[PDB]
């Protein structure tokens, strides 16, 4: 999705693991 | 007069910020005087009794040799907040007295 | 229950909040323990805005007034 | 009175302050043979307590007392000292030069930040009052 | 419905005073050693909740609790302070400095942003009060 | 509640 | 509750209304007395 | 569900 | 009590011997 | 035994005499009496400037008043 | 004229404020100047006298703080918190003229 | 008089000697 | 008048 638009479906949880 | 009963205690308080505010920088600029007490005065108690002034001395934190009972810090940040509260006090009494105009224009 | 009671009632609450912030105002400036800055300065925002409502409809109210006692019979 | 970030940042600084100085005490009495009485110096210690006027929940900080450090005196041997003992031993204070030197800079940057925080806050204070105007 | 904006931008203001405080308050007891209870000062931390009754669709903010923060409590080797432990180690908060000076700075900002927001919505209510006049 | 606002008059009374 | 934007919209529709009532009244006088004062 | 704003929850947290 | 009450009383003045009197 | 003349000229006299304090106050506060203070001055200007139109929007009402039933026919 | 009468305390105090800023900038420029007396003028009894007698001030020294070699008497912080005194001064006249001519036009507004 | 007053008279002017 | 403002004006000289 472009950035700014207006999508009905919210954004996944986003992670910053340390190690895989 | 009524309309000094509305603006009675904002007026008092604002006089009461001054004087405090002078006397502040009265200890501020008698910093280095040696013998010189620190005097401040409870800003509640005389408020109540204008409404309805007496100097106390301030406790000392750190003996000096000089006899010098003022601390920079201490009333550095009573004089920021009596700046602060004076302020604000202007912005009341402001905001009452611009109402009491846009009651009456038109 | 009636128009004046309804205006009375209007009278009164724009005077209550007023009275309110006042209260509140005074306090913050008493130095008693628990009040905030921010909560004096909204309530006194809040407080101008209703007098500025009430000053408008006393205005249009007084306008509308003037427009029926100026019909002909 | 004060606002309660204005309290609790004029408390901090004054705890630095007293610290400091009780450092430069230190730093100045380190050769100090005798006191007034006849007794050695011995070097101050300032503890911190947080004033936490309500539950738990904040507080600035608050020096009950300025304690006397129970450490081993120094002896040197000087019997022809008039304070020197049985054994002839002189007491010097127990002050350590390091310490406080590490304590005067972790003061004054205590007291810098706290000074950092103060000027900081002082914008948005000025800034509140004209919500109403 | 331009009034909820005040309530909204009211209770931010709150929340954000409340976090700058919290924040301060660990800032100024960084190099404390003792609580009222003698227990070390432990940071603490505010919790930002979504100030919305159930079915409520977007609020404000609100503080839920205050909270300790998750750090190890710095060890200091002092075995010669009063206040100790079995091998002289001294605890001391586990007060991050940066983080509370950058969460002082943060929350300075989201204070006056809020501000600027209750500023203009009053303006706005204003000039829709003069309609039509 | 249990925490004072940072503009609130000192807790300390 | 009914915020500032419904309050005043109606409020100026029934000024407005009002108004109207007013003048088409007042028009409907007008005629009626200008036939009364007649001469027959 | 909110959390600890500003420092806290914008640093890496330990995995578990 | 605190240092930076209010008090009225001035502070007792600040002598500091040299020797013990 | 009431006087509407009369309550005109009493309250015309308080508005010209709040005018008259506020006047005086500032004149000794710029000839530098001690015991004056600035904010007091400007709150006792403002004070006056509030009676003036008080007493202004006073007179407003009365005119109108008076010019409606003075301009009626019997 | 009452117009000129009611309104000539502050006009005059005002022009008495402009003239000894123009005093003080003189005595700020001088600050360097061998030889040079700070002047001044007594705010108050030249005031008095422009309203007793009607409308040339008398330009009093200043007495030195501290002796300097070069003969200047301008103690450069009384002469720059008298400056800020005065602009302060200043502006306050400016205010309460302009607040007695609004009230005037408010007055006449119909 | 005071340090800072206002006087009708100007100040004697000041001169350094080397010897007196 | 005046003269030199500053440095040869504020030494101690010989008189003349």
């Amino acid at each position: 999705g472009v950035p700014g638009a207006l999508s009905n479906q919210p954004a996944p949880p986003n992670e910053a693991p340390i190690a895989t | 007069d009524r309309l000094d009963a509305a603006l009675r205690f904002q007026q008092e308080a604002l006089n009461l910020r001054a004087q405090r505010q002078e006397i502040l920088a009265a200890n501020i600029a008698n910093a280095d005087t040696p013998g010189y007490q620190a005097r401040d005065i409870d800003f509640a108690s005389e408020l109540k009794k204008v409404m309805v002034v007496d100097l106390l001395y301030r406790v000392p934190d750190q003996p000096s040799l000089d006899g010098n009972t003022v601390d920079m810090d201490r009333e550095r940040t009573q004089f920021a907040d009596n700046s602060l509260k004076y302020q604000m006090g202007l912005t009341v009494l402001g905001s009452q007295l611009k109402g009491m105009m846009n009651v009456l224009q038109g | 229950v009636s128009f004046a009671g309804q205006l009375h009632a209007a009278l009164d609450r724009i005077s209550d909040r007023q009275a309110a912030a006042r209260v509140q105002a005074e306090k913050f400036t008493l130095g008693e323990p628990g009040i905030a800055l921010n909560d004096v300065m909204a309530d006194m925002q809040k407080a101008s805005v209703s007098m500025q409502m009430g000053i408008q409809v006393r205005n249009k109210l007084v306008a509308a007034y003037q427009e029926v006692m100026s019909m002909q019979v | 009175a004060l606002l309660n970030i204005f309290d609790i940042a004029g408390s901090a600084l004054a705890a630095q302050s007293k610290r400091l100085n009780v450092a430069a005490s230190n730093l100045a009495n380190a050769d100090s043979v005798t006191g007034p009485d006849g007794q050695p110096y011995r070097a101050k210690q300032v503890v911190f307590q947080v004033d936490a006027a309500p539950g738990q929940a904040t507080g600035g900080v608050k020096v009950a007392s300025v304690i006397e450090s129970q450490a081993p005196e120094k002896l040197v041997y000087e019997p022809g000292n008039p304070l020197a003992d049985a054994n002839g031993y002189v007491k010097m204070p127990n002050v350590d030069v390091v310490g406080e030197m590490v304590n005067t800079m972790s003061a004054s940057r205590s007291y810098q930040a706290n000074i950092e925080v103060l000027n900081t806050v002082k914008s948005m204070m000025l800034k509140t009052l004209t919500l109403g105007q």
